[PDB]
């Protein structure tokens, strides 16, 4: 019928069974624990023993405790009521609003959608970031990748992409938090209640998003399957409902790391540099479930933390085959102070072809690639020469190229809480010819930084007008200034007579609810009969 | 040869019993002739098979869990990290020389608990709750769960409180928060202990001003620091008075591994109490790489599989829940905070080091301290172009916040033109002036070790290089001109800006006049 935990090694525990062993990728439950604990079996030991992975911390499992079989894979409650809910890996409410108002639980482990039901019709997903929609154009229902180091600006692109595409769609979306910080988790909960994507009250059914959160605090059972828990509710809305759902998964690398933290612990030799031996079927099984079929559409948005901007590690080097549109973030362009710091060379999508979009889109983005590759091949030699002997034919594809690295920049709506400048929702054909102009020489007349953090071709000519005036401004130093006391300025002590009286009490309020109990001077132990005794005094 | 053949072996098919009648008669005199050589059968207790170096392998113990404190028969405390099939691997707190093959192991049943509370303010324990400061046991304290998971998503709010460090190299250049996880990653002997201790002495001399609801108490976790350095910092905390509002858990390098492994964990167990009861808490997890080496010692004796640099698999999860339990709660649980300082020493410049890539991805902001910048006069040797934060505005002083954009972006161009000094150009009054500006900005932003200067003096001190008042002053003597800018101005204007908090035009008129009223000794 049921079995017992026989062995605990950190975050993997071993359950023995007396006949009819559970199928692989089923769910187990322990009774008498603090929280409900789900064990997901990964391999059979051989001696009537499954080997598990732990959805929460194992600190507390006694050897021999009762383990029941649910006989079935992990079931999350899918449904239309799940919108506006912050969801766990194992189906829990962690936003503390009752149970999940949904039915028809579904197995979150399945096979990939087959080869026959594959979509090849491609639609350009216009986002609103001038480096995305020109250079690496995303695909509707396709895949969106995001690499970059820790501190280059990956996650602030993701919520910016939510404000771009997940608001102006009307349907449903899903934010799949896989092992990121709670800070960028909790802040996104506030900036979707205020932006009205997630609602509270009796309007829970008109919302647009579910949040599946497997953040960094959980042990790697939960950080390894929150990718699948966020995935299957997106694949539930695809096949049953037909709506296009946007999957915003964060830190796909943390999905592959959470596998790799216990993959050695299940009895496997480490692979290349120390990552997991089975990363191919782990990630390849993850990715090809995220597609768009004949029945519906899933537009995957993937953020990946890469360690120290090195793309030779095999845990992101399997991901490059698995992403059509890739927005590779360079720390160098952020060290230039340019946001978004999207690489003009490393970030290249699959929509970029004149056989689909049109020659007017493909030629300027290729024209961007000529002027920016040669700018990289010349900024090595500009430090030996200083750009003074080039005979005025290589001083044209440089001066525009120093402008075009600023013309990838844009103030963000989600970032204006800490940058001050208001964000732009930029369209496509207005800036393609705008990108085309500064490549051609129509805007050679302008200075350097008028291109920085702007939008259309109207705002670049109007940053120079303000900039040109500001070189005519601050041309005075004499008198009639703020520094005199004649106009409105009080004396220095009459500021001080409006200060509010701040009380200091020196005892700080620390003995009001703290139950200042006593602790034992001698360590308390148990006896063989189990009752509490002090230590029997003998070595 | 299967288990059904084993269950068929449970059915007796002997067909004769011409031994069992007699071997049952000579069994009991045999076991009672050799009765002295029998240790008793032990079920809910434990007894040691193998012991060595901090990992002791104990037979039996059917009652223990993972993470239950056990007590050996000499009084030594222990911890059950993994539980194998027939035995339980027990990690040993302290020196392990007293344990033999055959000694008793007593289960205490509880999860490991180190005493928490405000009565510990002024005491130095190790990672186990035992006092080393020579002031006896801890009074008005209580035990708490050190293995607790972090506060959830519904429990937190957006951070607002800036957490002034008292350092102009920090508060203007890297915005810190009160619930922000700030990493101090550098080389060895480069000022990492300098930046952390500058924050606490500032937070003590700004603790006797703030009214009960921004009072940031500090716990400084010493992992693997030698015991003279522990007496050094206790001498530093006492001789300014900071020990009144300072707890310090101090795991030396001459202690065992798991006392160093638990000391940041017990270090945050104190500071969760300051978060739970509405106050603000400072935590510094000093030498957090050396705590991870203290993790690597236990596993590689524990027959556990190694990975990158022979560190185990789950070492990301170690530093994750060590730095996720520091937070800023919502209004519904007091509104308390915790702000985090992990210290990671690079292996002389490996940012792709295995511990580094974990802790740079967990934490919110990082502060690079190269050994390059430490000898160019820049002390503390903060790297500006490589240091990022998260929350930006509403994480600095708000009057500083407007002038910080004038400070950061001019520093951004200056780091690009500083390496272009191989030709002697100084062309068109801009390739010299941004060299003339940012060099004085570097000569602005140096300071002294153990000199906590409040932000209200720094919002004036940041104004001296952003405006004029320094456009005729050399690159040699700004470090003795800044103090005369501090001294000769009216000492009442610093209080009213910290009273205001923002650069109003009502106060902007005074701040342009008073810096020409001062006369600079750089000449
Ligand atoms: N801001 C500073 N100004 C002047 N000297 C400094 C400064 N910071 C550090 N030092 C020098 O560096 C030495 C070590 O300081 P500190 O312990 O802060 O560095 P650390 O990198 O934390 O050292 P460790 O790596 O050993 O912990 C001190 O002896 C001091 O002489
Ligand atoms: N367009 C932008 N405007 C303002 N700040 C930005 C922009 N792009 C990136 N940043 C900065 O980059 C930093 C890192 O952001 P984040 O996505 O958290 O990085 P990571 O994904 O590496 O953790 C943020 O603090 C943010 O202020
Ligand atoms: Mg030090």
């Amino acid at each position: 019928d049921a079995g017992y935990v026989s062995q605990v090694i950190g975050p993997v525990v071993d359950v023995r069974f007396d006949g009819e062993l559970p199928s692989i990728l089923s769910s187990l439950e322990v009774e008498g624990h603090s929280v409900r604990l789900v064990l997901e079996v990964a391999q059979h030991m051989g001696d009537n023993t499954v080997r598990c992975i732990a959805m929460d911390s194992t600190d507390g499992l006694v050897r021999g405790q009762k383990v029941v079989d649910t006989g079935s894979p992990i079931k999350v409650p899918v449904g239309r009521g799940t919108l506006g809910r912050i969801m766990n890996v194992i189906g829990e409410p962690v936003d503390e609003q009752g149970p999940i108002d949904a039915a028809d639980i579904w197995s979150i482990h399945r096979e990939a959608p087959e080869f026959t039901e594959q979509s090849t019709e491609q639609e350009i997903l216009v986002t609103g970031i001038k480096v995305v929609d020109l250079l690496a154009p995303y695909q509707r229902g396709g895949k969106i990748g995001l690499f970059g180091g820790a501190g280059v600006g990956k996650t602030v692109l993701i919520m910016e992409l939510i404000n771009n595409v997940a608001k102006a769609h009307g349907g449903f979306s899903v934010f799949a938090g896989v092992g990121e910080r709670t800070r960028e988790g909790n802040d996104l909960y506030r900036e979707m209640i205020e932006s009205g994507v997630i609602k509270l009250g009796a309007e829970r059914g008109n919302s647009k998003c579910t949040l599946v959160y497997g953040q960094m605090n959980e042990p790697p059972g939960a950080r390894a399957r929150v990718a699948l828990t966020g995935l299957t509710v997106a694949e539930y809305f695809r096949d049953i409902e037909g709506q296009d759902v946007l999957l915003f998964v964060d830190n796909i690398f943390r999905f592959t790391q959470a596998n790799s933290e216990v993959s050695a612990l299940l009895g496997r030799i480490p692979s290349a540099v120390g990552y997991q031996p089975t990363l191919a079927t782990d990630l390849g099984g993850l990715q090809e479930r995220i597609t768009t079929t004949t029945k519906g559409s899933i537009t995957s948005v993937q953020a990946v933390y890469v360690p120290a901007d090195d793309l030779t590690d095999p845990a992101p080097a399997t991901t490059f085959a698995h992403l059509d549109a890739t927005t590779v973030l360079s720390r160098s362009i952020a060290e230039l102070g340019i946001y978004p710091a999207v690489d003009p060379l490393d970030s290249t999508s699959r929509m970029l072809n004149p056989n689909v979009i049109g020659a007017e889109h493909y030629n300027v983005a290729r024209g961007v690639q000529k002027v920016l590759q040669d700018y990289k091949n010349l900024q090595d030699i500009i430090a030996i020469l200083g750009m003074d002997e080039l005979s005025e034919e290589d001083k044209l594809t440089v001066a525009r190229a120093r402008k075009i690295q600023r013309f990838l920049s844009q103030p963000f709506q989600v970032a204006e809480v800490f940058t001050g400048t208001p964000g732009k929702y930029v369209d496509l054909a207005d800036t393609i010819s705008g990108f085309q102009g500064v490549l051609t020489g129509k805007y050679d007349d302008l200075p350097e930084m008028a291109f920085y953090m702007v939008g259309d071709i109207k705002e670049v000519k109007e940053k120079a007008d303000k900039m040109a005036k500001d070189i005519a401004s601050r041309k005075e130093a004499d008198n009639k200034k703020v520094s005199e006391e004649l106009k409105d300025i009080p004396s220095l002590d009459k500021l001080v007579s409006e200060i509010k009286e701040v009380v200091i009490e020196e005892d700080d309020g620390l003995e009001e609810d703290f139950k200042a109990e006593a602790l034992s001077s001698e360590t308390v132990v148990l006896n063989e009969e189990g009752k509490s005794v002090p230590l029997p005094k003998k070595n | 040869a299967d288990a059904k053949a084993l269950d068929e072996l449970r059915k007796p098919k002997f067909s004769s019993k011409y031994l069992i009648q007699h071997v049952s008669q000579k069994l009991i005199p045999a076991v009672k002739e050799w009765e002295k050589s029998y240790q008793p059968p032990v079920i809910h207790l434990g007894r040691v098979l193998s012991v060595g170096d901090g990992i002791a392998r104990v037979y039996g113990l059917k009652s223990v869990q993972a993470g239950e404190l056990v007590c050996f028969d000499s009084g030594v405390k222990g911890m059950a990290l993994n539980l194998q099939a027939d035995h339980v691997g027990v990690v040993v707190f302290g020196n392990d020389s007293v344990i033999h093959q055959g000694d008793l192991v007593y289960r205490t049943g509880q999860i490991v608990n180190v005493p928490i509370g405000p009565g510990t303010l002024g005491r130095v324990t190790d990672g186990l709750g035992q006092p080393i400061d020579g002031k006896g046991p801890l009074t008005n304290v209580r035990s708490s769960l050190v293995e607790v998971k972090a506060p959830g998503i519904i429990a937190r709010q957006s951070v607002r409180e800036p957490l002034f460090t008292g350092v102009k190299a920090v508060d203007a250049l890297v915005p810190i928060g009160r619930g922000q996880r700030e990493l101090i990653i550098g080389d060895r002997q480069t000022g990492k202990t300098a930046v952390a201790i500058d924050a606490i002495i500032h937070q003590k001399n700004c603790n006797e001003q703030v009214p009960k609801a921004q009072r940031v108490y500090c716990v400084y976790v010493a992992v693997g620091q030698k015991r003279s350095t522990v007496a050094q910092l206790v001498k530093l905390f006492t001789q300014t008075g900071a020990m009144r509002y300072t707890i310090m858990v101090s795991a030396t390098a001459s202690d065992a591994a798991p006392l160093q492994f638990l000391a940041p964990y017990s270090g945050c167990a104190m500071a969760e109490y300051f978060r739970d009861t509405g106050k603000h808490g400072l935590i510094i997890y000093d030498d957090l790489s050396k705590q991870s080496v203290a993790y690597r010692q236990m596993s590689l004796l524990l027959r556990r599989p190694p990975g990158r640099e022979a560190f185990p698999g789950d070492v990301f999860y170690l530093h994750s829940r060590l730095l996720e339990r520091a937070a800023k709660l919502s209004k519904e649980l007091g509104g308390g905070s915790l702000t985090a300082f992990p210290v990671i020493e690079t292996q002389a410049g490996d940012v792709s080091a295995y511990i580094a890539t974990n802790v740079i991805s967990i934490t919110d902001g990082q502060i690079f301290l190269e050994t390059e910048l430490f000898y160019k006069g820049i002390r503390p040797a903060l790297n500006v172009g490589l240091s990022v934060s998260r929350v930006g505005s509403a994480a600095q002083f708000p009057g500083m916040k407007q002038v910080a954009g004038t400070l950061k972006l001019e520093l951004a161009q200056y780091r690009e033109v500083a390496a272009f000094a191989q030709f002697g150009s100084d062309l068109d009054a801009a390739t010299q002036y941004v060299l003339e500006r940012g060099a004085r900005l570097t000569e602005m932003l140096k300071q002294k070790q153990f000199a906590p200067i409040p932000i209200e003096r720094q919002t004036v001190a940041v104004y001296a290089a952003t405006k004029g008042f320094l456009d005729k002053v050399r690159v040699q003597d700004i470090v003795a001109a800044e103090e005369a800018v501090i001294s000769q101005v009216n000492p009442a204007v610093f209080k009213i800006l910290k009273a205001n908090g923002k650069i109003t035009p009502a106060l902007d008129a005074h701040l342009k006049a008073e810096l020409r009223k001062v006369k600079l000794p750089g000449a």
